[PDB]
RNA sequence: AUGCGCGCUAGGUCUCUGGGUCUCCUGGGGGCCGAAGCUAACGCGUUAAGCGCGCCGCCUGGGGAGUACGGCCGCAAGGC
RNA sequence: GGCUAAUCCCCCAUGUGGACCCGCCCCUUGGGGUGUGUCCAAAGGGCUUUGCCCGCUUCCGGAUGGGCCCGCGUCCCAUCAGCUAGUUGGUGGGGUAAUGGCCCACCAAGGCGACGACGGGUAGCCGGUCUGAGAGGAUGGCCGGCCACAGGGGCACUGAGACACGGGCCCCACUCCUACGGGAGGCAGCAGUUAGGAAUCUUCCGCAAUGGGCGCAAGCCUGACGGAGCGACGCCGCUUGGAGGAAGAAGCCCUUCGGGGUGUAAACUCCUGAACCCGGGACGAAACCCCCGACGAGGGGACUGACGGUACCGGGGUAAUAGCGCCGGCCAACUCCGUGCCAGCAGCCGCGGUAAUACGGAGGGCGCGAGCGUUACCCGGAUUCACUGGGCGUAAAGGGCGUGUAGGCGGCCUGGGGCGUCCCAUGUGAAAGACCACGGCUCAACCGUGGGGGAGCGUGGGAUACGCUCAGGCUAGACG
């Protein structure tokens, strides 16, 4: 069970938009408006200076977040890409950007990631043909991840779809909003993502 | 030490004597109370601590000591030694795990149950 | 190959056999310099040959007795008795260190 | 007797530059010479002369350092930043040739004696051969 | 005597042999004289079969005796095929 | 409270004992300041505590304890 | 005590050949050939019955599995320093498949040890595993290889093989039966019981698969095995919802009484559809066998599931478990109240003697999450046994001083050798594992296929700077 509760608190701690409600983390509502502050009792005390540790930590989190991922899941991959070749951190950002879920955010079909992945798990999702239900699946490049077509007129995917119309997708991603389809053209580098995150704090987090 | 010399003599690897015998290499000893007692704590502090003259299945009498606020304990009952030591005591070299046999647990206690064995209370 | 050593024959006194003492070099596994170890082997002599002093060559062999699995190739260098009194001084020092 | 030659000559360099001394003395052996060629090849010494002190051979290394420097201390950035032995009498090393370091990332070298004469850790890569590790310099 | 026979690979439903000269003695699974080919009775991807026929008929030279099943996959590579 | 041997690294000054064309120079010892350098500092510095090689001895928190036990010395005291 | 068959035992023959003494030849430890002499063979059964099969006997090879021997590696204590009588060799012999004091007789006086003998302590060894940047430390459950044991101690018999776990004999301890003479056992096989313990499972299913024994076969046996069950023990996958939703309800907490907080969190709206119900429903299984062909090659045919109606596919379908540690510093997370050296905390530093972020609760927060903590133990950090990679004037640490034994170390040039060293080739370094790649279960875990690497040791070849050795010079050390 990866984090499930209450989020745009996570936002605000992070101290940064994550955007992990989509929409209405577009509005004026995103509790970075005007509570841009950590939660708590004491999110309004001026802070100390936070330690090396504090800041390293902070930096991971605030990545995992990003991708709702477990720890275990999380850490597993990381050094899944410490050991192969390469550059650690971008390989990293490149297996997160890898996961069924996360393509299919990307892909326009879900709205959130958190929605993805319930997309995912419940088996409107194929890939190549296939339905896959398992939201940490990778997708290898050429790999075509589509909405089922059973799934085809449900509302929240007519919905999403109609959204995207006109909408530009990640540059390592193809899309074809009428056949509700899409490629995963190759592995994306971390200038292709916005990442709030600075990568290398996490490298240097986990080699404590 | 000349290379030579170390081809002689060598480095002496150095052991480490354990620093609780419940024996068996075991996590824990199962023992009977003896004296059920209190204490007063080295130097620094001032205190009654309360303690359990302990003989274990492995032999050994031991004191242990029963963290917590309240507890059931006397010359009779039968419990489990943990092992971790007191400080500010003399000769207290292992803890009674607290909810294991005829130790009961800390009542009412709502903060840290596990260490202190109390069972999640139910809410309303 | 039976494997075939080199020593030096540093005892006369057995009936057809004879002690040979031989030398072997090796790094130290650790703290890695040349160490020089050396073990007495007892060899076959059926002609009671070979005479003290002689540097042979000695050979793995059928089993000859209990101690004897090896029997004597040729003769190298004749009369080394520096080697001879070298390990009988030795054997002369093991007199101290005791009690 | 100098238990170790080879070192001795080592470090009459060490010292010699440590007190920017243009040049100084080593009895003379055709190893040295050796060692020392390569140090010149490789632009560690100015170079070095077969001499004569006293009716004995020596041969003498003539030392070079940097420019003179601005602030206090004025003294030369060394040429010879660092030399010293690897294999000694009583602790003899020997690399196999995937064993022979690489130096200073590159910047410095290892001297290497082998069965085809002594060279540069570069030099017996190339070559493709190992044996007795006698310095590094860098 | 000495065996032509099959010897579990796999994982639990997941079975998959390797091909084997073996002493009789062995353990099934235990150590032996040469993998000759490799089965896969699941027929899971296209090579399910691999026999290496050359060192069979060697083996057979010798009077290595295949079991029933190994000879089937055996002759399936035609090892005994004259034409 | 500084194992032995060897090689190398400014000088100044006082001394003991040789040799030399005897302001002084050149050996071998004893002292003091001091270059480089070392050092936690204090200090050491051609009489190294500097730079290096060879070899020996030794160290691994305090107390318990130079104790106990064992062995070996010793007439004993006591020693190792 | 009596009868009787055989592929049971024996006798005579045949002597392809083989064994043994002796001689010669080749080869070189007992290898191969040859000559005379002596000695040694067999077993029948089935049929689709004049031939084919399953067998038998002697011999030579092959393959596979072993025995024995050797180099090297293989824990701690020298507060264990000497050990040795079959002990060390010799000759003859006994024994064995075979060498061997393995055993015996006779002879000799040897063998081993500070390069650690002897003694004591501990311990199955390994492929590997854990950890570490490495070097190194630690370890050897599961899987694979080897060894050893089968209540304890001895012993042999049968046999190709045993000194045999479900074979035999004896002694011992224990249980059981007994008519007191005497008998019967041996789960460290699968299950299960009991004891011990902090603690470790079902008296399951199956012979369908793979494998094993016997059988010409059909088959029979197989707690090997293939499966299922129980345990969060491990690992991996996955759920407890998804989107919207206030300037932001109640409650609770804090409050400078203005407000701040739990917080889009809830409520509520819409959507999806773990669970669950229905229908379909596997792969793993093609051989052996039968038929043609020739019992071959080849071709054709049939049977056969424990897992299991399981996995999987299709339909329907409900908003559906969260917990544990922590918030003084190391260390990420602070406030109120209670307590007043008490009660309690505690890994170290240290908290508590009325303003406690350190006790106890609460609000809030940080961390992980079907887990979270604790205890024990290993490596780590610990460059704190220092090979990498420490030191000894005053911090722990130079022996009180010498002499020299072993041992370590060795100036300049030349030549031979080529042992150390280095190089090339080759052999070995099983499989599993580790690594890379592709692949198979929807992913992963798990699994398969391929590839790479590699210390060490064996053999052949090569180099000669350095180390050694031999030879020959020199004088800068040393001595005279
Ligand atoms: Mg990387
Ligand atoms: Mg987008
Ligand atoms: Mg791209
Ligand atoms: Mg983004
Ligand atoms: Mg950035
Ligand atoms: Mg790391
Ligand atoms: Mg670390
Ligand atoms: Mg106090
Ligand atoms: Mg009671
Ligand atoms: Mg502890
Ligand atoms: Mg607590
Ligand atoms: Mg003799
Ligand atoms: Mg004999
Ligand atoms: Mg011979
Ligand atoms: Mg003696
Ligand atoms: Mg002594
Ligand atoms: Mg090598
Ligand atoms: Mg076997
Ligand atoms: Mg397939
Ligand atoms: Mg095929
Ligand atoms: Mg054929
Ligand atoms: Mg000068
Ligand atoms: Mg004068
Ligand atoms: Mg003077
Ligand atoms: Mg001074
Ligand atoms: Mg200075
Ligand atoms: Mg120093
Ligand atoms: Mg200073
Ligand atoms: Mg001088
Ligand atoms: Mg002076
Ligand atoms: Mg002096
Ligand atoms: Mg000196
Ligand atoms: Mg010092
Ligand atoms: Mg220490
Ligand atoms: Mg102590
Ligand atoms: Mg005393
Ligand atoms: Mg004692
Ligand atoms: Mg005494
Ligand atoms: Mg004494
Ligand atoms: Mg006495
Ligand atoms: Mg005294
Ligand atoms: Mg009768
Ligand atoms: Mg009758
Ligand atoms: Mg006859
Ligand atoms: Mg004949
Ligand atoms: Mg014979
Ligand atoms: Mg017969
Ligand atoms: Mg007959
Ligand atoms: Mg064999
Ligand atoms: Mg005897
Ligand atoms: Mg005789
Ligand atoms: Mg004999
Ligand atoms: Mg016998
Ligand atoms: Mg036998
Ligand atoms: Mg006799
Ligand atoms: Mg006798
Ligand atoms: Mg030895
Ligand atoms: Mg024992
Ligand atoms: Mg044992
Ligand atoms: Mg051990
Ligand atoms: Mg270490
Ligand atoms: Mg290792
Ligand atoms: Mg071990
Ligand atoms: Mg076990
Ligand atoms: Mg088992
Ligand atoms: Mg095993
Ligand atoms: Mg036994
Ligand atoms: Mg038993
Ligand atoms: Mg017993
Ligand atoms: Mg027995
Ligand atoms: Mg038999
Ligand atoms: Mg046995
Ligand atoms: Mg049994
Ligand atoms: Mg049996
Ligand atoms: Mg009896
Ligand atoms: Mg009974
Ligand atoms: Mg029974
Ligand atoms: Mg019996
Ligand atoms: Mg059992
Ligand atoms: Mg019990
Ligand atoms: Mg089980
Ligand atoms: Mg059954
Ligand atoms: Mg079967
Ligand atoms: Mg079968
Ligand atoms: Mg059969
Ligand atoms: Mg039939
Ligand atoms: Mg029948
Ligand atoms: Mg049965
Ligand atoms: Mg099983
Ligand atoms: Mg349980
Ligand atoms: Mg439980
Ligand atoms: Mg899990
Ligand atoms: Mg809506
Ligand atoms: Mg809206
Ligand atoms: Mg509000
Ligand atoms: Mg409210
Ligand atoms: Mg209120
Ligand atoms: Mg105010
Ligand atoms: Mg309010
Ligand atoms: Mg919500
Ligand atoms: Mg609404
Ligand atoms: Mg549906
Ligand atoms: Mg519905
Ligand atoms: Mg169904
Ligand atoms: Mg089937
Ligand atoms: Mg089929
Ligand atoms: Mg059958
Ligand atoms: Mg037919
Ligand atoms: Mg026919
Ligand atoms: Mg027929
Ligand atoms: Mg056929
Ligand atoms: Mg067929
Ligand atoms: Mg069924
Ligand atoms: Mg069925
Ligand atoms: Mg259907
Ligand atoms: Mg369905
Ligand atoms: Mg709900
Ligand atoms: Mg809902
Ligand atoms: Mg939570
Ligand atoms: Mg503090
Ligand atoms: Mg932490
Ligand atoms: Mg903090
Ligand atoms: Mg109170
Ligand atoms: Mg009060
Ligand atoms: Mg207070
Ligand atoms: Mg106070
Ligand atoms: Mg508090
Ligand atoms: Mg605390
Ligand atoms: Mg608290
Ligand atoms: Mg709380
Ligand atoms: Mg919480
Ligand atoms: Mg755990
Ligand atoms: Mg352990
Ligand atoms: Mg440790
Ligand atoms: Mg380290
Ligand atoms: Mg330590
Ligand atoms: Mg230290
Ligand atoms: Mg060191
Ligand atoms: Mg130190
Ligand atoms: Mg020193
Ligand atoms: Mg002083
Ligand atoms: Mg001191
Ligand atoms: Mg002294
Ligand atoms: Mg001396
Ligand atoms: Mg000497
Ligand atoms: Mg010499
Ligand atoms: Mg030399
Ligand atoms: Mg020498
Ligand atoms: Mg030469
Ligand atoms: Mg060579
Ligand atoms: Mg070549
Ligand atoms: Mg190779
Ligand atoms: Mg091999
Ligand atoms: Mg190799
Ligand atoms: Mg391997
Ligand atoms: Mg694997
Ligand atoms: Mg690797
Ligand atoms: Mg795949
Ligand atoms: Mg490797
Ligand atoms: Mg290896
Ligand atoms: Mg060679
Ligand atoms: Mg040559
Ligand atoms: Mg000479
Ligand atoms: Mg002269
Ligand atoms: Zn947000």
């Amino acid at each position: 069970g990866r984090y499930i509760g209450p989020v745009c608190r996570l936002c605000r701690r992070e101290g940064v938009k994550l955007y992990l409600k989509g929409e209405r983390c577009y509005s004026p509502k995103c509790a970075m408006e005007r509570r841009p502050y950590p939660p708590g009792q004491h999110g309004q005390k001026r802070a100390r200076r936070p330690s090396d540790y504090a800041v390293r930590l902070r930096e991971k989190q605030k990545l995992r977040r990003i991708y709702g991922i477990s720890e275990r899941q999380f850490r597993n991959l990381f050094e899944e890409a410490s050991k192969k070749k390469g550059v650690t951190g971008s390989v990293f950002l490149g297996l997160l950007e890898s996961r069924l879920d996360n393509v299919v955010y990307r892909l326009g079909f879900a709205v959130s990631r958190r929605q993805a992945r319930q997309l995912v798990r419940h088996g409107h999702i194929t890939v190549n043909g296939r339905r896959v239900d398992l939201p940490s699946y990778r997708v290898r490049p050429g790999d075509e991840i589509a909405v089922a077509e059973k799934s085809r007129n449900l509302e929240l995917i007519r919905q999403n779809l109609e959204a995207m119309k006109g909408r530009k997708v990640g540059p390592w991603l193809s899309l074809d909003v009428e056949g509700m389809k899409g490629k995963f053209l190759r592995l994306p580098d971390r200038e292709d993502l916005a990442l709030p995150v600075n990568e290398q704090l996490v490298i240097e987090f986990y080699s404590r | 030490p000349t290379i030579n010399q170390l081809v002689r003599k060598g480095r002496e690897k150095v052991r480490k004597k354990s620093k609780v015998p419940a024996l068996k290499g075991a996590p824990f000893r199962r023992g009977v109370c003896t004296v059920v007692r209190t204490v007063t704590p080295k130097k620094p502090n001032s205190a009654l601590r309360k303690v359990a003259k302990v003989r274990l299945t492995s032999g050994y009498e031991v004191t242990a000591y029963i963290p917590g606020e309240g507890h059931n304990l006397q010359e009779h009952s039968v419990v489990l030694i943990r092992g971790g030591r007191v400080k500010d005591l003399w000769g207290v070299r292992y803890h009674i795990v607290r909810g294991v046999y005829d130790a009961a647990g800390v009542k009412d206690r709502k903060k840290s149950r596990s260490k202190y064995g109390t069972k999640k209370p139910k809410e309303a | 190959p039976k494997k075939v050593l080199t020593g030096v024959v540093v005892s006369d006194k057995m009936q057809k056999t004879v002690t040979v003492l031989v030398e072997r070099q090796f790094p130290h596994p650790l703290y890695g310099k040349v160490i020089k170890r050396s073990k007495k082997y007892l060899a076959h002599d059926p002609e009671e040959k070979y005479k003290l002093g002689d540097v042979v060559e000695i050979i793995e062999s059928r089993p000859i007795s209990k101690r004897k699995r090896f029997r004597v190739l040729r003769l190298v260098e004749s009369g080394r008795m520096d080697l001879v009194e070298k390990y009988l001084i030795r054997r002369q020092n093991y007199e101290s260190l005791s009690k | 007797m100098l238990t170790d030659p080879i070192a001795d000559m080592l470090t009459r360099i060490r010292n010699a530059t440590r007190v920017y001394k243009e040049s100084t003395d080593v009895p003379a052996s055709r190893f040295k010479e050796e060692i020392l060629r390569i140090l010149a090849r490789e632009g560690f010494i100015k170079g070095y002369e077969r001499v004569d002190v006293d009716g004995k051979p020596y041969l003498r290394v003539y030392l070079k350092y940097g420019p003179r420097r601005q602030g206090p201390d004025p003294r030369p950035e060394q040429v010879i930043h660092h030399i010293r032995r690897i294999s000694k009498p009583g602790r003899r090393v020997y690399v196999g040739v995937k064993e022979i370091p690489r130096v200073r990332r590159g910047l410095g070298i290892a001297i290497l004696s082998t069965s085809k004469g002594v060279l540069t850790d570069r030099e017996a890569r190339k070559l493709g051969v190992g044996g007795e590790l006698i310095c590094e310099v860098w | 005597m000495v065996k032509i026979r099959l010897a579990r690979f796999g994982s639990k439903h997941n079975p998959h042999y390797r091909i084997v000269v073996t002493d009789a003695r062995r353990k099934r699974d235990g150590k032996y004289i040469e993998k000759i080919g490799y089965y896969d009775p699941r027929k899971t991807t296209p090579d399910w079969l691999k026999v290496d026929v050359e060192r069979a008929r060697y083996w057979l030279s010798v009077g290595a005796q295949p079991t029933d099943t190994a000879r089937r996959l055996l002759r399936q590579a035609g090892v005994f095929r004259q034409e």
